[PDB]
Order: C-alpha cells, then structure tokens, then sequence
DNA sequence: GTTCAGTCCGACGACGCATCAGCACAGAAGC
DNA sequence: GTCGGACTGAAC
DNA sequence: GCTTCTGTGCTGATGCGTC
C-alpha cells in the first residue's frame, strides 16, 4: 500500500477517521481483496482456517462478503524488477455458498469500482489504493482474529477530499509522491510536503518541474506519471456483469472433506458452519436514509 | 427573542421524559409555527419528530427562527424538580448560551426560575414525505405497551399483523412462542393486508410515552417504516419512525 | 506559643525551650513544626539531630507520648505482624480537600499535578465553613488515634466514614499541620529520613536524657565535660547496641515500654529471641561478576547457591505444636500454607523439640517434578485456609538456620549452621530439600554452576561466607550475602529500542518537570504503535532535564490514532513519537493490562517488561524502525 | 395427553409464584384424580407437596396418566405476562415436549396463547407418611409472615415454643433476642387455634422462612404441625381445590 | 427504675428512623420531668436537641433520674419491627443492663416484647443560648422538604435570603443555576398551609445541602417546621411534636 | 586532600487477591 | 524490585 | 397503577503485598 498517506490524514485530517465497532455495519456488503487477505491468512491449512473463521465472523454482525481476486498484476516497480493456495480458497467459497470474483487485475481496484458504482456499501483490506481509486468509503481492520481487537476504521474519501478541496487526481498524485508500489518517488522532500505541494501543485508533473536542484531525488526513471492513468482507469470488471448473491451455505458438504485433508477439532467447524447459517436469519435490519432522503444537515449559530 | 408561555407545563416533563433516553443530546428547531424537533438514533434505524404549533402557547414571540442545541438528561433533572401542575415559560436572548425557565405554582406561592447552559450541536436532519399507509390501527396505548413488554420477555423479534378481522403479535425465545391478538369490539383501517417485522429493543424504548396520551396510532405499509403516533392535545403530537427487518 | 518554636536554635534544653507544660499530652503543632525544620535542612546528621532534640523533650516532659511521636515520624501504625494498614487512597484525600476547602475537584486535581505535592494545596485556601465552636487543638495522641481509626473503619459506605474522620482532623489545623497530615495518609510521609535514623535520633536522646529521672530532670547532658569525638564515639557504641536489641526483636511494642522501665544498658537481659516472634531477615547487594566476588571475598571462604525465583520464608516452631510463617517484610503470612503446617510431623528428627529456620517456597509439580515462574505463586490464593481443595503445591528450599531445640545460633559462623541443618533435620523429595550449594574458590565451576542455573529455572546466583562476617546480625553490615545478577554478567543483556508516546507530570524531588513515560513497541502488519511499559527510572537528575527540554514542543493535544492503549494509565501529555530510546528489560511477562504482542502466544494476554530501566536515547532512528512485537514474542519463547 | 380449564387462572398464577424460589426444575405428575409434586429443595433440607385435586378445576380431561419435566421459573417467566382474572388453560399431549397455556381475558377483546418447551426430569419420589404432630397450630398467615420479616432481620436461627395456651417465636443474635407472643383465642374475623398434646420447642433457619413467606396471598389460614426432631409440617389450604404443604428440617 | 406507657408508638418510630443518618450513637437523660436527647455529628457542623415531656406520656413513672446509652441502628430496626397505632411502653429498673420495649396491639391477642443491649456512653454537651433571631420563616414542612430535594441536583450550598416580601433560595453548579421566591400567604390565613415571615433585619448566608438532606427526614412529625437565621449564627431548624416535645437543629454555616 | 566508596533514602515500575463502590433492576414496602 | 543522588567518611 | 426506595448482585477500580 502507498507509503505514509494514513499519516498525513491522521495528522491533518482525522475528522474523515472514523473509528467504529463491528456490529455498526449489519445489512452491510463488503468487497474484500481476497489477495492481501489470504496472505495475512498465512501469516499447512492455516490459509484456509482463517478463510474459513474470519469469513463466519464477518456473516455474524450482517456483514455480506465479496471476495475478489487478482487478474494479470501490472508493471510493479518492485515485481518487474503458485495459485494451489489460491485456488483452495476458490473451493470453500462454494463449499461455503460465498460468491467469488476474478477481476481482470488487483482485485483492489475491482472492489473499488464496485463501491463507486452503488453494488456494494464498503471494502475489506488494509491498503488505501481503493480510497486512491476512487472509493468513497474504506472500511478496514474487519479481517483481523478475535482477540487482537482492532476496532474498524472507516476513512471517507469525499470528506478528505472536500477539507483539503484537493481533486481525486490531486489525489492521485499525493499517493505516487507518497510512495507507491509502482516506483520509487522523491525520497529527498519529506511526507508533510504533499498535502502543500498538491495545493500550490495540484500535479506530479507542476510539482517536479518547478525545483530542479540536486537535492530533489525525482525517480530515475519517472513513473510518477504512469500509475496516474492506472489509478484514473484500472483494469477492472464491469460491477454490473455480476449480481452478488448470497447462497445457501453447505451442512456438511466442507466437514467431510474438512477434517478429511487437514485434520482439525470437528465441534469448532461444525458450530462454525450452524452460527453463520444461523446469523442468515438476521441481516435482516436496515436504514432510515434508505427510505427517505437527506434534505440536508442543520446548523446551529 | 424567544418567549413562550404554557399552562399545560406537566406534559413538558412526560415530553422530555420520554425524548431523554433513545436521544441524549438534541436539537429543537423553534419557528413561527412553534416548536419542532428530529433526531436519528445511535444505529441509525429509528428517529423522532417532536411537534407543538404556536396557536396553543398562551403567549408567543419570534422574530426569526432559533436553532438550540440541548442535552436532554439535563432538561430531565431540571423538570425533576418543577410541579406537577406548573405553568411553564421559556424564554431565551438573541445569541445567548443559556435558555432562562420560569415555573409558577397554581397557588401563586412556590415561583421557580432557572437558568441552564446551552451547548453548541450540529446534528442531520430527515424530511419525511406525506404518504398513506395500507394500514392504520388506532388503539389504547396501554395495551399496546403491555403486549410490546410481555413479548420481549420472551424474545427480541416481533411480527406485527394487520388485517381488517384483527391484529396480531407473535414472537418466539429460547423457552418457545407466543402469539397475542387484538379483536375490532381497538379499531382497525385497511386499503391492503401487512405483516411486518420489528425489534422490540426498540417498542418497549418506544412505549415510555403511554404517559403522554391516552392512544396510540400505528400507520404501516409494505417496507416501509413503521409509524407509531401519539397526539399532543391540540397543540400538536410526536412521531416515531423505525426501520423494518427484513 | 508554638508559633515561633524553634529546635534550629543552639544548646536545647529538654524542658526550658519546650512549648507546653509537662504532664500535657504533646501539642501536635511543635511536630508539624519540627517536621519542617527536618525538611528546610539538606545535612542528614543535622535532620538527625533535630529529631533526637524533640524525642529528647518528649521524654523529659511528657514519656507516655514516646510511642506516638515515633510514629508520627516513621508513618507506620503498629507492628506489621499484626496486619493493620491505613487503607486510604490518593482521590479519596484529593475528595476530602476538595469537600473541606469548598473547592471544586477539577481544580484541586489540576492544581496538585502541576505542584505534585497534595500538602502544599491543603494549605493557601479556605472553604469559609465556620463553625460555631474552634476546634481542640490535635496532639500526637489524637492525631495517632484518628490514624489507627480509619485504619480500623471499614465494610459498607466505609468511604463516607474515611472523609468524615478526615474533613475532622483537616478543619482542625490551625497553620501548617494540614500538609503532614495530607503527607500521612498516602503512605509517602517525605520526611527525609527513615527507620535506622529515627533509631539514631532515638539512641542519641536517650542516651543524652535517660529515662527514671523525677521531673525536673536531674540530668540532660550525659557526655558532659567529654569532646565532642569521645562523646561521638560513646554515642555510636550505645547506638549499635540499641541497633542490635531492635534487630533480634522487630516490634518497638516489646521494646519502647521495657526500655522506659529499664533503661537502655540493660535492654539485652529481658530481650531473647525465641520462636513465635519473627526477625528481621538479611539482605543482597548488586554485583556484576567473579572477580568483584573475589576481592569481596579473598579472604572469605565462600560458598555458592542457586537464587531460585520463589517467596522467602521464616518458619518459626514452639514445643507445644503451634508454628507459624513469615514474609520479608515482616507480615504473618502463615495459612498461606496448611499443608506445610500438617507436614510437621514428618520433617524435623524425634530429638529436637522447637526451631526457627529460613526457607525459600517454590510452588512445585506433583507429576511434573519440576520448578514453575513466579507467575505461578503471584495468582496464588490468600485470604481463606482451606486445605481440603488445595490447587497449587509448594516445595521448600533450605538456605539458613536460625535456632536449634533452645539455642540461638544467628551470632555464629555458616559453617557450624549449615552443619548443625544438615545433621539434624530429613529430606523429603518433592516437599523440602536443601538447596545445592559446591564449595570450591575455581573461577570455572562458579561460571559453570551460573549456566546450570540460569538453565535449571533460577534468576541468578547467591554467594555467602563460611565464618568471615558470615553471622546474621544486620546492624553491623545489612549486605552480607551477594547477588549476581545475569543482568549486565552478560555485558549487554536484553537491550529493547522503544519509541516514546506519552509522559507522566514529576512529583516530588521530579516536581516542575516529567517524572514517568509511556512507550510503545512498533506493529508493522497495521502501521501502528503497541503501548508496552511505562518507564520511570535509571535517567539522572540532568539527562531527565534534558528528556523533558525535548518533549516540551512535542505534545499533541488530542490522542493521535496511531496509539494502542487499554486499562494503563491514561497520560497526563499525548507525545508526538519523533525520538526512540534504548532500553533494558529484566524478564518478559503475560501482562493482563497491556496490548502489545496479544495472540502470538496467548490471545489476549499481552506483554510487557520486569523490571524496565532506561539506558540511551537513541538519536538517529525514525520510529518505524524500532523493535517489533514478533521480536518480542521469540524472546519469550527463548526465555523457556 | 390432557386439557384442564380453571376461570380463576390467578389460582395457578399464585400456585406458580410460590415455588419459584424453592425449585427452579420439578417433575409434575398430572392424572385423572388430580395433580401432584412432591419434590426436596436445592439442598436437602426441605421437602414441598403441592396437591390440587381434578373436581378444584372448572373442566378437566385426562386419560392418559403423565408426568412431565417443568422448569418453573420459565413458567414464571410465562405468567408474569397475564392478568389475574384471566381464565387459565392448560393442555397436554402424549408426546410431552410442549405444553399449552391459554389466557382468556374476561373483556373477550383478548384470548391468547403460548407453547412451552417441555424437559425430561427424574425427581427423587419419597414417601410422607401422615402421622400425629404433638403440637398444630392454625393462624392467620399476613403476622405470620411479618413475623418471619421481623425475626429474619435481627438473626438466622428462630426457636419455637409450643404450650398448652401460649405459642412463641424467639430469635437471637448480636442486637439482643426478639420474642413474639402468641395467645389462643375462642369469634372473630380470624381466630388462632391451637391443638395440643404435648409442650414442645424446636429450631428452624429464618432464611428457609423468609423464602417460604411468598404463599400468604393463597391462603387466609396456614396450619404448622411439629413433633420432637420431625420437620415443621406448613401447610396453605388452597381453596376445596387442595394444599400446599411445607416440610422444613429443624436446626439442632 | 422507669416505666413509660404510649399509646401513638408511631411518633416513636418516626423520631427514631428521622434521627439515624445523622447519629448513630446518642444518650438520653430520664428524669421525672421526661427525657431529653442533646447530640453532635462526627464533623461536628450539626447540632440536635430533642425534648420530651412526661404529660405527653400517658402512664410515665421515672424516680431516678438515669443516662440510657443507646445505638440508634438496633433500636430503630427494632420500632421498624413494630406496628403504629402500638402502644409501647419502656420499661427497666436501677442499673438496668437491658432495655425493654413491649408492644401492644389493638387485638390484645398479640403484645410483643425486644430487648435491647445497653452500652457505655460519654457525650459532649454544649451550651447555645436561647437568643432573638433577625428572620423567622414558618414553612408547611413538605414545601421546604420539595425546595430541598430539588435543590441538592443543582449545586452542594445553598445562598439563602430572607426578606419582608419573601424569602429566596438561590443556587449554581454543574448544571446551571435554580431560584425559589416563596412569597409569605398573606391573604387568606390557612393556617394548615401557609408560609409566614417575620423580620427585624433580613440575613443571608450559604449552607451545606447534605446535612439539610439529612434533617428533613422529620418532615412526617408536623405539617410546618420553623427556620431561623440571624447575621453569622447557625440555622435554626424547629419541628413541633404536637405536644409531647420539641426537636430542634443547628446548622453551622458556610460564610 | 579529593576523586572514590559505601549508606541510605525514595524516586519509579509490574502484577494480583481482596474488597469495596456505582450503577442497574426486581422487588417489596409505602400508600 | 531497581537506579540515581547527596553527603559524610576512607585514607592516602 | 405510581412512588422512592431497598436489597439485590455484576462488573469495575484501586490499595497493598509479593518480588
Ligand atoms: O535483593 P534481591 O531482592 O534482588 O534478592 C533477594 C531475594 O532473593 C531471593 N532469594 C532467592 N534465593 C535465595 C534468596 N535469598 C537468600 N538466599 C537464597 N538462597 C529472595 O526472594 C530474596 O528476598
């Protein structure tokens, strides 16, 4: 994820912080990166105990997930310098009755396009290309297990970009600048700077070409100008292609293989598999705002 | 300027006794009209409208609109005090951080006045539409109140049945189900059938008000918030609207 | 008039320069004043002095009053066998101040953080809640008596009662004795001196003015015509022999009264030691390796003990069955252990009738057969004796003996001690054993026995004499056994790198300043700071000035969400983290209170430091950088 | 399988609030002739027999014999949410896993009905063999209960005494001894009457009382029976309906 | 040797229950003449006075005159234990350990009997001279016990004010700030009702709600109470008890 | 004759059994 | 538990 | 049915005793 850009928000803009707890977002669909996901889940069945508990956790307070994997990566700066695993995670989804996507590349920006288009309310993961992408609510810190307790954190994009009044692109820019995944940035200027120098230069490109010292680090090859057009235009799928919905979850289709190839306490996956059909009688409550719109907010003098 | 005086000083508390608890802190908006107020609640999935028009004030000036921010716990303890059958005046300055009440006992002996702080709140506000609803029951509201605490003794989800023969609660706990009926002898106006789903973590919220009116109306429609109505003498009524459970 | 009363004047006359008539009880006025005259004075012989001065009139015009003022000077309220304690918290005074000076809590709570001292706000207001009668002016009696009875007070509501007493005694101060009592209720008296030189004052006055004389006193000046170095040298020999009568019995309550009706020479033929009374036990100093143990002990044939990480342990037996169990610090901790007290019969020979023997108690595993942490003993039940459903076993650890079938032994050499343990009691496997001691001068074995002990469970290693000061008796020297440490044997021991988050405001001799911190570990897999300890000690008086200069621009007024906190305390600044400083730990440990490290080993037990000491603030780091909380988890592990 | 309707469901209601600090599970054992539970308490030291006989009811059908596992304090949890003048039904099957309780309210705007889980209990059945008390009392129950809330709160132990004309209650502790006085009289409104045979004293725990206590509105009249080292027999006549009798151990 | 008979244990009671939160400890002294009861609260800021007379007893018979030490907690649990319209008698002879109490019951079928331990007790008695006081307020006993409750929410003291037009509570706190003008019932002289004021000079002071809190529990004795202040003297709280008695408060102020 | 050498005193820290306070509600009493 | 802190003694 | 409260735990918050 961008390097540091939390931090700048954190520290200039917290009121589009909103720290919140888990049963505040019942109804709710949420587009999960199946990539950084299952890579934590490994941090051999450890990848599947994880897929398998975070996802009932998740369904007890509401909570619809999406998960999407990734496509072709693009050009990484570091990666440009298997999917068993992947796959096994593809198997339960069904075994579960969990819809899975592919997107055509990082699932990140799929889930994204997802969110800007209406299909789904918020995302599951731990990066801020999303929000970079154009995701106008974040939602992060849900995938962590039971006793590390990691209230979830909400960021809204149009609040931040409304306090700064600095564009999407003007955006954009601050996360290249920041340090991306993509290249290296200019390691000379420091991370406060981006905020002020996207607000006299609301551009990478007017950002480097009116210092031109030594002391200014611009990339060697400068890619600060690439990942623009990739975080406006990601290759994504259309939302609309697929209409999630969420099936009914199998009674004993997973124990049978379940404790069969990695063997495991059977009273934790059978409870597990009736408490997440049993939260399927819930989701049930929504919203006021849902029915009647928001003629606007009132101000006191 | 705002200066509005009221006989009827004890549904103010019965008000206020009811508004403290699902809203701790809110805001009224007091107009020509009178005096109005809305909030959301904590999960957003219920709100209030609060409504009492300037023709039953038995003396009334505004020159312009007044937004006022006040916790309601502390208009609570403050109406602890204040009589049973007190005349009731409030009173407020063009941009002052306090709202000035004087109280006067029927016997003229015990006066009263207070001066509370203000605190500035900034909350968004929901403009309901006019609409019908396929159902509208009018009935006692102490009934009501004791079947919505009777079947929350048992378990959190209600189904509320409205047909032109009758209406129905049913409800069901870990001990088993139960079902309650009410027979036209309550009176019942339908345009087509409903049955709906609601929490009772928020009716038996709701029914604090049974001190407030002697009825309640229930307005439903198919997905559609439930509407339970008190009237507040002439001078106007209170609203609530809560979310279905679909 | 005790306004002007003044002990800082030359040449005090026990009776003529007093401010009072004898046979009164002693006004508690002229010790609030003493006691600030002791803290106007930096010189610790001229403080004790000051208070042989005022213990010198006290008996000269009122006696009885001795045993009193003693401990309106040594803030304790009886023999700690007993087991009575004040019980009063720090917001309870802050509560009653704020009640008794009318004053809202807020202010009083914001005054005292930024003076530090709940005795400098007692005084500077008023709450104007005249009383129709002035209070009686407060003796020392009086003052010792509402102590000891909000010590007694207790059960329901028993706060009200403590701020009623309190409210009591605070509207009765008359013009500086509020902040001593403010000082007396929080345990953190500030006087300046202690325990052995309250003794010193005490020996110096009487040996000046002993007790027996009829008022007026016939003698006041025991050393007169003497020079001042003869009269020191007569002095200090009477002081050691007082030092000596209070070390064989711990309890003022067996000494002041006998003192006062026999005088100070013949104090030794009533006071023998004997089983049922406890004692005070010895003490360790910090050494870091062989070769100071060496010039230490050249001359000292010396012998080597494991230092197992249990509960120390006085066991205490009389002839008729009873036999009793006693902490360090003195308490009666006996139904700790019922089960040892059924044991018994099992333990000592049939030829021996009493004992008193010291012993360290290690809980032990039945199947197991092993040691476990002082984790374990610490979740160890108190209060109820009940032996029928007993959960955690014990095991003892021999390392002294004290007193053997109606001899005292505590006056002779370790080896005629250790002899005399071991020719005279049985082992028992699994319940109490000897703790292994080699007995060689070899450089290698000792380095040896170290690896073998820090790898059979143990903290470290005890050293002792044979004969060579080898004795029990503290008053000589309080150290005469050595610990090493593996803290710095290792030259450098489990250094941590932690960034700063928050400080805590300095209190006493810290007053002005910050006095206390709060750091974080990092968590690199959520980009956040993990609260890890609170750091208070092993920075000096200008490298603390120096911490404090650079953190003084560097608050930040809200919390910054990069912090994880729960339960610790809530700091008095929230700190921007821009600096890490290196640190050293003792141990790792489970803490039930802090959130680092939570789930890689248990859930939500998180992790935090024994014995936490600063060391080196580390310059030029960026706080991302330092230690993480993976590192610290395979250091636990390590630790097994 | 059986159906029984009573017009007075308050009856039951009181029947119910009686025990439910005594048991909080029981086997009741429903037949032809009538009803019955018979049940210790949580600790031995307490046996109760509730009896209501069929003819006490308005309507009673059974046919089938049938005992069925109850927890009382769901039951409880039931008919706090009905009104005492309600008419009460019970039916049950042969396939005891639920019960049906039906409220007719006398405004017939409101009949309702609920379904209750049933449970598989086995109490320990005991013979109570009727014998002669050598002291009975019979008194009206509101003093006696006040008396039980006044002795209960200076002490936990209470002495009776029982001659021929005068019954006390006695009870000690650290504020002193309270002895409540009993004379025999013979009409009024309420009589206290007292059968004889020999004098006797006994001990009893005040807290067994202070729980016993919640029966007086069923009954004006309550009966105590006691002998030597037997339990003290208290029994609440229900109406021609039937009894609930108390057997409390005594202290020694 | 003492014997006192009463018919309306219920003034009894209430005494007792209205006296415990601010005493636990007290004596009486009996004497031919009644019984008096002086005491002071361990913060020594309230001062109470009871008095009774032996013509209020129906049968009393004291010969010599005899200090009872008595715990007010048992002996108010035990008249908790007894009925109202009881008549209760006291009853012990000289050097008397034990205290009786008999209660008797409109039935006649039931008389009870409690016997209370006696305990050592040394009180201080002090002296407060009768004197003029510069504002008097008679007040119904329930509109001050209203005016006080309400206003123990609003601040912890209260600044009085009394004046020949009406007296004025005042207050401020936490919550904002609380006036109360009871004006005097001029008019019509209910007698049973009615607020009265006499003055010389007005007075005002500040006062600690916690201790009015504890004194209005004797409210239930009489339906007024009389109050009064003088410039930096302790309030005067005075409850008539028909006519067996007097009981009456200083309240040491807050200036 | 002063840079060492040792005492002694209180700065501060981490856990955990006990043990009481502070809502919070059924409950009963009071009416 | 533990480390620093001010001062009299250590004794050359 | 309403009143304020009482008796009811349950959970939270420190004081003080190990080291
Ligand atoms: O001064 P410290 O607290 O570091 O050390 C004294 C402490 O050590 C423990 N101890 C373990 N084993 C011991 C021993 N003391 C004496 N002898 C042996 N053999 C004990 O807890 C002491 O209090």
């Amino acid at each position: 994820g961008i390097q540091g850009l939390a931090k700048l928000i954190a520290d200039v803009a917290p009121s589009a912080i909103r720290e919140n707890d888990i049963k505040s977002y019942f109804g709710r669909k949420v587009a999960i990166d199946a990539s950084m996901s299952i890579y934590q889940f490994l941090i051999t069945t450890s990848h599947l105990m994880g897929m398998f508990y975070r996802t009932i956790r998740m369904m007890e307070n509401g909570i619809k997930p999406v998960y999407v994997f990734d496509g072709k990566p693009p050009q990484l700066k570091s990666g440009e310098l298997t999917k068993q695993h992947n796959d096994e995670c593809k198997h339960l989804l069904s075994l579960m009755g969990i819809p899975y996507l592919d997107a055509p590349s990082e699932a990140e920006a799929s889930c994204a396009a997802l969110v800007k288009a209406g299909k789904v309310y918020a995302a599951a993961t731990e990066d801020m290309a999303c929000l970079t992408f154009g995701s106008p609510v974040l939602m992060r810190h849900l995938t962590a297990s039971e006793a590390k307790k990691l209230p979830i954190q909400e960021f809204h994009l149009s609040r931040i970009l409304q306090e700064l009044g600095l564009n999407q692109e003007q955006f954009v820019d601050l996360c290249i600048l920041l340090g991306s995944d993509y290249c290296e940035s200019i390691r000379g200027i420091g991370p406060k700077r981006a905020v002020d120098l996207i607000q006299k230069h609301k551009s990478i490109e007017e950002i480097v070409r009116r210092l031109d010292p030594n002391k200014y680090p611009v990339p060697e090859n400068w890619l600060h100008k690439e990942a623009h057009q990739l975080f406006l235009e990601p290759e994504v799928l259309d939302p609309e292609s697929v209409e999630l919905k969420w099936s009914e979850p199998n009674e004993e289709e997973l124990i049978k293989f379940m404790c069969g190839e990695k063997q495991f306490s059977e009273e934790r996956i059978r409870s597990g598999v009736k408490r997440l059909s049993k939260s399927r009688q819930g989701s049930t409550q929504g919203r006021l705002d849902d029915f009647f719109k928001v003629t606007g907010s009132l101000s006191s003098a | 300027m705002f200066e509005a005086r009221l006989v009827q000083g004890s549904i103010l508390k019965k008000v206020l006794e009811a508004l403290k608890d699902l809203i701790n802190e809110a805001c009224w908006d007091i107009s020509s009209s009178g005096v109005n107020l809305q909030s959301m609640d904590s999960s957003h999935v219920s709100l209030v409208q609060l409504t009492l028009r300037s023709e039953g004030f038995d003396t009334y000036r505004c020159d312009r609109n007044l937004a006022m921010g006040v916790n309601l716990t502390s208009m609570s303890k403050i109406l602890k005090c204040a009589g049973n059958e007190d005349i009731i005046t409030l009173r407020a300055e063009d941009n002052a951080d306090t709202l000035a009440l004087v109280f006067e006992a029927p016997n003229q002996e015990k006066v009263s006045d207070y001066e509370m702080k203000l605190m500035d709140l900034d909350v968004e506000q929901l403009g309901i539409p006019e609409q019908e609803y396929s159902c509208v029951v009018k009935m006692p509201s102490g009934e009501f109140a004791r079947i919505c605490r009777d079947l929350s003794h048992i378990g959190d989800a209600v189904v509320i049945s409205c047909a032109k023969d009758g209406v129905k609660f049913s409800a069901s706990g870990e001990l088993g189900n139960g079902n309650i009926k009410l027979s036209q002898t309550v009176t019942i106006e339908m345009n087509e059938p409903v049955q709906l789903t609601f929490a009772l973590r928020y009716l038996n919220f709701f029914t604090k008000a049974t001190p407030l009116s002697s009825t309640v109306t229930l307005s439903m429609s198919a997905d559609v918030p439930l509407v339970v109505e008190y009237k507040i003498a002439d001078m106007g009524h209170l609203k609530y609207y809560l979310a279905p459970k679909i | 008039d005790p306004s002007g009363y003044n002990p800082a004047k030359n040449n005090y006359h026990p009776v003529e320069d007093a401010c009072w008539k004898p046979g009164q009880k002693v006004p508690y006025l002229a010790v609030a004043r003493t006691f600030e005259k002791i803290e106007e004075v930096s010189a610790r012989l001229r403080m004790v002095e000051t208070l042989s001065n005022l213990l010198r009139s006290v008996v000269a015009l009122s006696p009885p009053d001795l045993l009193p003022v003693l401990y309106l000077s040594l803030n304790h309220l009886g023999p700690p066998q007993q087991g009575l304690e004040l019980g009063v918290g720090d917001g309870v005074l802050l509560k009653a101040v704020a009640q008794a000076t009318g004053r809202q809590l807020e202010s009083v709570r914001a005054e005292a953080a930024e003076k530090g001292d709940v005795g400098l706000v007692a005084e500077n207001s008023r709450s104007t809640q005249r009383l129709m009668l002035p209070p009686p002016p407060l003796t020392a009696s009086g003052v010792f008596s509402k102590f000891r009875d909000i010590a007694r007070l207790t059960g329901s509501a028993s706060t009200a009662k403590k701020i009623d007493i309190i409210k009591g005694l605070f509207v009765a101060c008359r013009h500086s004795e509020a902040r001593f009592i403010a000082r007396s209720l929080s345990g953190r008296l500030r006087l300046g001196l202690a325990e052995q030189s309250v003794l010193a004052a005490l020996s110096q006055a009487v040996s000046l003015t002993p007790p027996g004389q009829e008022f007026p006193p016939a003698m006041v000046d025991a050393g007169k015509g003497k020079t001042a170095e003869a009269r020191k040298t007569w002095l200090e020999e009477q002081g050691m022999i007082l030092k000596q009568t209070f070390c064989e019995v711990p309890d003022l309550d067996r000494i002041i009264p006998v003192l006062l009706e026999h005088g100070l020479e013949r104090l030794p033929e009533h006071c023998k030691l004997s089983p049922g009374i406890p004692l005070k036990p010895m003490l360790a100093h910090p050494t870091r390796g062989i070769s100071e143990v060496l010039k230490r002990f050249e001359e000292a044939a010396f012998t080597c003990e494991y230092k197992y990480d249990g509960q120390r342990a006085q066991i205490h037996a009389l002839e008729g069955g009873e036999v009793k169990i006693f902490s360090r610090n003195q308490e009666d901790n006996t139904g700790k252990y019922p089960d040892i007290i059924s044991r018994i019969p099992k333990i000592k020979l049939p030829s021996v009738t009493s004992f008193i023997l010291d012993t360290e108690a290690v809980a032990w595993d039945r199947e197991k057969k092993q040691i476990q942490p002082f984790q374990v003993l610490t979740t160890r039940k108190r209060k109820e004796v009940d032996a029928s459903e007993i959960q955690v076993q014990v095991c003892l650890y021999a390392f002294d003996l004290i007193y053997l079938n109606g001899e005292s032994l505590v006056r002779e050499p370790l080896s005629r001690r250790r002899q005399l343990l071991r020719e005279n009691f049985v082992e028992t496997e699994g319940e109490f054993v000897f703790a292994t001691s080699l007995d060689t001068k070899d450089i290698e074995q000792i380095a040896e026995f170290l690896e073998q002990s820090v790898k059979d469970s143990c903290e470290g290693l005890m050293v002792k004499t044979l004969d060579v000061d080898a004795t029990y008796e503290i008053a000589k020297r309080s150290h005469n056994w050595l610990k090493l440490k593996k803290d710095y044997l290792d030259g450098v021991g489990d250094t941590l790198d932690l960034v700063v988050i928050g400080a805590y405001l300095g209190r006493g001799k810290r007053a002005g300043r910050y006095g206390g911190f709060l750091l974080a570990s990092y968590d690199e897999d959520s980009e956040e700071l993990q609260a890890i300890c609170k750091l208070g000690t092993g920075f000096s008086d200008e490298e603390l000035e120096e911490h404090h200069q650079s953190l003084k621009a560097l608050v930040l007024p809200s919390p910054r969400p990069y912090v994880r906190i729960d339960g610790a305390v809530i700091p008095d600044h929230w700190l921007d983290p821009s600096a890490v400083w290196e640190v050293k730990c003792a141990d790792l440990s489970l803490s039930p209170i802090y959130p680092a490290a939570r789930g890689l080993v248990d859930s939500d037990k998180g992790i935090s430091l024994r014995f936490p000491r600063f060391i080196r603030v580390r310059e030029d780091k960026q706080p991302e950088q330092a230690t993480t909380s993976a590192q610290v988890a395979c250091l636990y592990r390590k630790q097994s």
